[PDB]
RNA sequence: CUGGCGGUGCUUCAUAUCCCUCUAGAGGAGCCUGUUCUGUAAUCGAUAAACCCCGAUCAACCUCACCACCUCUUGCUCAGCCUAUAUACCGCCAUCUUCAGCAAACCCUGAUGAAGGCUACAAAGUAAGCGCAAGUACCCACGUAAAGACGUUAGGUCAAGGUGUAGCCCAUGAGGUGGCAAGAAAUGGGCUACAUUUUCUACCCCAGAAACGAUAGCCCUUAUGAAAUAAGGGUCGAAGGUGGAUUUAGCA
């Protein structure tokens, strides 16, 4: 007696009461007989319940359509605005130049520690920027491997302390420091 | 207390190079170089030569866990491809399979 | 929402450049398609395509013993679906990265999130 | 027999709490939920196609067979029940006997569809024998009835390949009749704007062709569409090419200009084109190295000698 | 012939499960995939430590139910989940079930940082494929 | 290392929730060689 | 070690070879366990905690090993078949009767 | 990725801002040159902490002249 | 009694698989590379059929898994063995396959014996189960990685790794310390030249030397080490003028 929850269980029933939780397969708990496996000969697939196939898919079967609509209504909070600020990659590095990548990698197996999320790059449009007198001569030759010809793409790999906030905060540190040095140019900077 | 032999003297000779660490450092940075001066070169070069064996960081040959096979091994899964293909041949990787194309 | 409502300034976020990464082709595909479906729910618009594949098939003979005049390889069809999303929120992206990694597909499709911030400059 | 029910019962139950999981009002929905499952909460990712998850009413996937053979004391359904599948030769019977008939008065299938029609597996001379019954029937005085009678295990001719998808002159974009096209050889790609007017000289890549290919075989090959179609000069080109690297890149542009040329010529040289060769894309192309072998093809030495 | 994981006839009514019958060239084809691990992925690097782990768990899930793991398991990484999927066999009561079930569910999460947790396959037949 | 590892095992299976078959199998055939060695 | 070991397909079918265990001691027993309120208890409504001892686990190690020894000695179950016109051959004997045919008859 | 890898602090003037800290020997010879080398390799090198890099320094600097 | 055999006559026939035909690397030779095996304190795996750029996606103490000196029967192992029984295994796989079928359960053919189940103007097959076929994905459906049935060499392996049984239990294991890299002799698997093709140069095809190949090894070394391996700079700058009936894949 007492089937697996399969002939049991009343028909049209409340089913988001019956996987609400992200379990997996569960062969025991599922009410779907899904035929698993390949043929013989000339039949029908192998089992009836809990298959090794069945198993061996990444599982979604939690969560269905109207479970994922409910917890779509949960997430519906958080609606901050945008600013329309025009895309095209134009406008945008118009308004602001500079262009930190602060991202948020998945981590694998039981260890949260992965080391990736100290990447960061100051890259700041100085063409944006557009207020070198005499500094285009010396921001040319005080940086190598930048200073393009249609955008001028100023990304200053600034990855020397052990964390991203504070990398970039001593990158904008110093970039302000050369532009206030920039400000009064050397004696011997004309000369190239 | 390993089974066979060959991964004890693998796992001795990589805690010995590991543990030892300063000394091999400053061996392998200061002994071949041509600039600085030549007497902490030769220093190193004589340290290097009266210490012992189980000691030098040049013990370094991967070998799998199964069957402790130096031949063709690879350091993504640090066993060889004879325990890779047992593996897959079983079904316990994901993506392998035969060269489909 | 139940998160401190406080009344400082934000960062600004600029799109959410995902990479999947993955093996089976059928995982991809419907790790890519909840993806869409919770993107469109939260009414995003983007676009989707497919990249070139990354494929560097090892090297492996077919037997184990003694064997060279027959050989085999391990390769895989993996495949790879950008879900960026351009230009948005970086609440909103968080919740929506904590909602899919309280149950990613085990193993392939991992995804690889990456954001673009600007601030002042100075 | 019994297991057959059983399942059948158990995948209703089944089809029943799937029905009852969506909180919608359509309970005949089609195979747009099904679709949806296998891309949500049925991705197995096996590469066959077989063991595949699709999940379906077995009222249609389950065959059937011979039901019951016999009734009061025996009597089965027909006189040639002990001759082993009653029901082709019962058939054959009523085929003489319209055969009869009719003297009185005055493509096919394969053998597996005649079986899976009927509930009997039967080999080919018997098929060759019904095959030369019909045939008898469709000579013997030729009709109407019969005639639909037998057509109807056939199937009708269904022709294919014989016009070309002749593409528009295209106009817009410019005040110029160009058109679209692409070359593939060796993997690559290309996209072509062959004008219509303009006799003189064509740009390749932007640049005349003297200095880019001063080999006489590539301007043979770029001519090859030109003078299969015998208009020569009266054209200009602004392609694109890109990829491959020699012959490549010289046959993707032909194939390009080949289809350019197709795109607004008279159905005769069109056709007289594509039977000629020279706008599909041949199987060289950069096959799979071998694994098991040193180059391509070129096995082992002294493998079985 | 290659013998990787097939068994070629022999009877008719022999014992045999799903992966006890498969050949090396359908691995992905008419077989999945055992452990879908976030180990062997690409580009994505860390593979060795991962199938060590994973190894490590299988074999101590099958040494746990004595004479009751005829198959591997099935890990499930989603992130700080550890989801068991082994193909347990009804052995006595309910009671040891439970028992061994929470002593083995804590003892992993108190190990490994982790939240462990398994599922009986309570199943009246087999996977079996090939009939043999 | 395999050492806290082992001791850890050999623990389990005192416990009576683990299973030690290649290492008992060796120990057996250990014993019964020294019974007929030596 | 244990990753080099492997499970017991491989050492049964080296033990036998054919070509060319699991019953003695349970899961609540073991070498130096305790009473386990878990299991070994009865349907547990209100239960009793204890443990056991050294001496107490070797006196149940002891009577597993006659257990074992019990069951190796039922293993020699052996019959003298009733020796059929000859011995050592198929001779004169009886087995069993035809069982009825699809259609009827009691034979 | 933030509960844990934290590699302490450096507020964002620290790990870098070694010109100070070299304790130069009389520029006379490639020691000074070599110790700006090491010191830029260590601020290239974001697996540091400032505590890690001063006891290297000053470890070096023994070591080298220590005389 | 049905088979292996037919240099049995014959039937379907072999499509690069076979001779008549050739496209071409290699055969005489330079370089990486080992085979029958030599050597001590530097095992190697049937190291023929399926080894001789196979395991080696490679041999400075690790890699070489092979031995001695400081000590043991807790040897890091509540010891292991890379020690052996291929007449006992698990393990991977070519071969015939470039075929065509094997048979449980039934019912028949021999006065029921070793056996067989046999042809449509039809003379006994339905044939559990394993198959080509359905291709498994792609350059679609030919073609590629791999077969393609019961099986073929007590098939390779007790040592790629583990293992019944025996031996070491003053080891053939070793905790710490010391030891090779060369072909006496032949050879072949890959990159190379005998010709203007060895050098392609600023141009990959609008302009041409030595009239030959114009090596290796060695020194400075990218790397490091107690003994060099892919190769950049200098020197040598060779070996022989498609060289033996030819050899193997190729129907694009
Ligand atoms: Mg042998
Ligand atoms: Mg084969
Ligand atoms: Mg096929
Ligand atoms: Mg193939
Ligand atoms: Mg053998
Ligand atoms: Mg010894």
């Amino acid at each position: 007696a007492l089937p697996p929850r399969t002939e049991k269980m009343a028909v049209d029933q409340d089913w988001p009461s019956v996987y609400p939780v992200a379990a997996p397969f569960k062969p025991s708990a599922v009410p779907l007989p899904v035929r698993m496996g390949y043929p013989v000969k000339k039949g029908v697939p192998m089992a009836k319940e809990g298959n090794l196939e069945l198993l061996k898919i990444p599982n979604f079967l939690h969560l269905t359509p109207v479970a994922i609509k409910k917890h779509c209504e949960a997430l519906k909070d958080f609606c901050t605005e945008w600013p329309a600020a025009l895309d095209s990659d134009e406008k945008c590095e118009k308004h602001f130049p500079i262009e930190i990548d602060s991202t948020d990698y998945v981590s694998s197996g039981p260890s949260v520690r992965n080391p990736r999320a100290r990447v960061v790059v100051l890259r700041v449009k100085l063409s944006s920027l557009n207020l070198d007198d005499h500094a285009k001569k010396k921001l040319i030759k005080l940086v190598g491997e930048r200073y393009c010809k249609t955008t001028d793409v100023l990304t200053i790999k600034t990855d020397r302390c052990p964390l991203r906030r504070q990398n970039y905060d001593y990158a904008v540190y110093l970039l302000t420091v050369l532009y206030h040095e920039s400000w009064n140019t050397e004696e011997w900077e004309k000369s190239k | 207390h390993y089974v066979d032999w060959r991964m004890w003297r693998d796992v001795k000779r990589r805690k010995m190079a590991y543990e030892y660490a300063d000394e091999r450092l400053r061996i392998n940075s200061l002994r071949k170089n041509t600039i600085l001066p030549k007497i902490l070169q030769d220093v190193a070069d004589e340290e290097i030569a009266a210490l012992p064996r189980d000691s030098c960081p040049v013990r370094i040959r991967n070998r799998c866990v199964m069957t402790s096979r130096p031949r063709g091994v690879k350091r993504r899964w640090r066993l060889s491809r004879i325990v890779f293909r047992h593996l897959a041949d079983h079904g316990q990787l994901s993506g392998i399979q035969r060269a489909t194309w | 929402p139940v998160v401190t409502i406080s009344d400082e300034p934000d960062i600004l976020y600029k799109r959410l450049s995902v990479l999947v990464k993955g093996h089976d082709k059928a995982v991809l595909d419907s790790y890519e398609y909840f993806a869409v479906l919770a993107a469109k729910e939260l009414g995003i618009s983007i676009k989707v395509h497919e990249p070139p594949r990354k494929i560097e098939r090892f090297t492996l003979l077919q037997s184990v013993h003694i064997y060279k005049k027959h050989r085999v390889q391990y390769e895989m069809r993996t495949l790879y679906r950008c879900l960026e999303l351009e230009h948005l929120t970086g609440s909103t992206a968080d919740v929506y990265l904590e909602y899919i990694q309280r149950n990613l597909p085990e193993g392939v499709a991992m995804e690889v999130t990456k954001t673009q911030l600007e601030q002042l400059p100075e | 027999e019994d297991f057959i029910k059983k399942q059948i019962e158990e995948f209703n139950i089944g089809k029943r709490h799937l029905a009852n999981m969506m909180g919608e009002d359509p309970e005949t929905f089609t195979q747009e939920d099904i679709d949806r499952a296998i891309a949500y909460l049925f991705p197995s990712g096996l590469f066959e196609k077989r063991a595949r998850p699709v999940m379906k009413h077995p009222e249609q996937i389950f065959p059937r067979q011979r039901a019951i053979q016999w009734g009061e004391d025996g009597r089965p359904f027909h006189y040639l029940f002990y001759t082993g599948k009653q029901s082709y030769y019962s058939l054959m019977h009523d085929v003489y006997g319209m055969l009869l008939n009719l003297e009185k008065h005055q493509r096919w299938l394969i053998k597996e569809e005649l079986e899976e029609m009927l509930v009997e597996k039967l080999s080919d001379l018997d098929y060759m024998q019904f095959i030369r019954l019909l045939e008898k029937l469709l000579t013997s005085q030729c009709g109407a009835a019969e005639e639909e009678f037998v057509q109807r295990f056939r199937r009708s001719v269904t022709l294919e390949s014989k016009k070309q998808l002749i593409e528009p002159v295209q106009y817009d974009e410019q005040g110029m009749a160009f058109s679209k096209s692409e070359g593939k050889r060796k993997t690559a790609k290309a996209e072509a704007i062959v004008y219509k007017h303009g006799s003189g000289r064509i740009k390749v890549n932007g640049i005349d062709y003297q200095l880019y290919f001063p080999i006489t075989q590539d301007r043979e090959q770029l001519m090859f569409p030109f003078h299969f179609v015998d208009r020569l000069g009266k054209h200009d080109v602004t392609c694109t090419v890109s990829g491959g690297g020699r012959s490549a890149q010289a046959g993707a542009i032909r194939l390009a200009m080949a289809k350019a040329l197709c795109s607004f010529v008279t159905e005769d040289e069109v056709e007289w084109m594509r039977q000629a060769g020279l706008l599909t894309t041949d199987p060289r192309v950069r096959e799979r190295k071998k694994p098991g072998q040193e180059g391509a093809r070129r096995k082992f030495t002294w493998k079985k000698r | 012939k290659n013998r990787a994981a097939r068994v070629r006839v022999s009877k008719g009514d022999k014992p045999v499960t799903y992966e006890e019958a498969h050949a090396p060239h359908y691995i992905a084809h008419r077989k999945g995939w055992l452990s879908l691990h976030t180990g062997n992925l690409d580009g994505e690097d860390h593979a060795a430590e991962r199938t060590v782990e994973d190894v490590f768990l299988r074999k101590f899930m099958w040494g746990t139910f004595p004479g009751c793991l005829a198959d591997q398991l099935v890990l499930k990484r989603r992130g700080n989940q550890l989801e068991i999927c082994a193909v347990v066999l009804r052995q006595l009561s309910p009671h040891k079930y439970y028992f061994l079930v929470g002593y083995s569910e804590t003892l992993l999460s108190y190990f490994y940082k982790c939240p462990v947790r398994l599922h009986l396959q309570t199943v009246p037949s087999k996977v079996v494929y090939k009939y043999l | 290392n395999h050492h806290t590892y082992a001791e850890l095992m050999q623990t389990l299976r005192f416990l009576g929730l683990y299973r030690d078959e290649h290492q008992d199998f060796m120990d057996e055939q250990k014993r019964l060689k020294k019974l007929r060695g030596k | 070690s244990f990753f080099t070991k492997l499970t017991a397909d491989e050492l049964w079918k080296g033990a036998l070879a054919e070509t060319g265990l699991n019953r003695g001691q349970i899961i609540g027993e073991g070498r130096y366990g305790f009473l386990w309120p878990g299991l070994n208890v009865p349907l547990m409504k209100v239960q009793t905690i204890a443990q056991r001892s050294k001496e107490e686990q070797e006196k149940v190690e002891a009577d597993m090993i006659q257990q074992r020894e019990e069951w190796d000695r039922k293993k020699k179950m052996k019959v003298k078949r009733e020796r059929g016109w000859s011995g050592n051959s198929w001779g004169g004997i009886s087995l069993g009767p035809p069982d009825p045919g699809p259609c009827g008859e009691t034979y | 990725n933030e509960a844990g890898f934290d590699d302490d602090g450096s507020e964002f003037h620290e790990h870098i801002f070694l010109e100070k800290h070299l304790e130069s020997f009389p520029k006379q010879g490639p020691i000074r040159h070599f110790m700006e080398l090491v010191t830029c390799g260590l601020s290239k090198n974001p697996y540091l902490s400032v505590k890690q890099k001063v006891e290297h320094i000053e470890w070096f600097r023994n070591y080298f002249n220590e005389k």
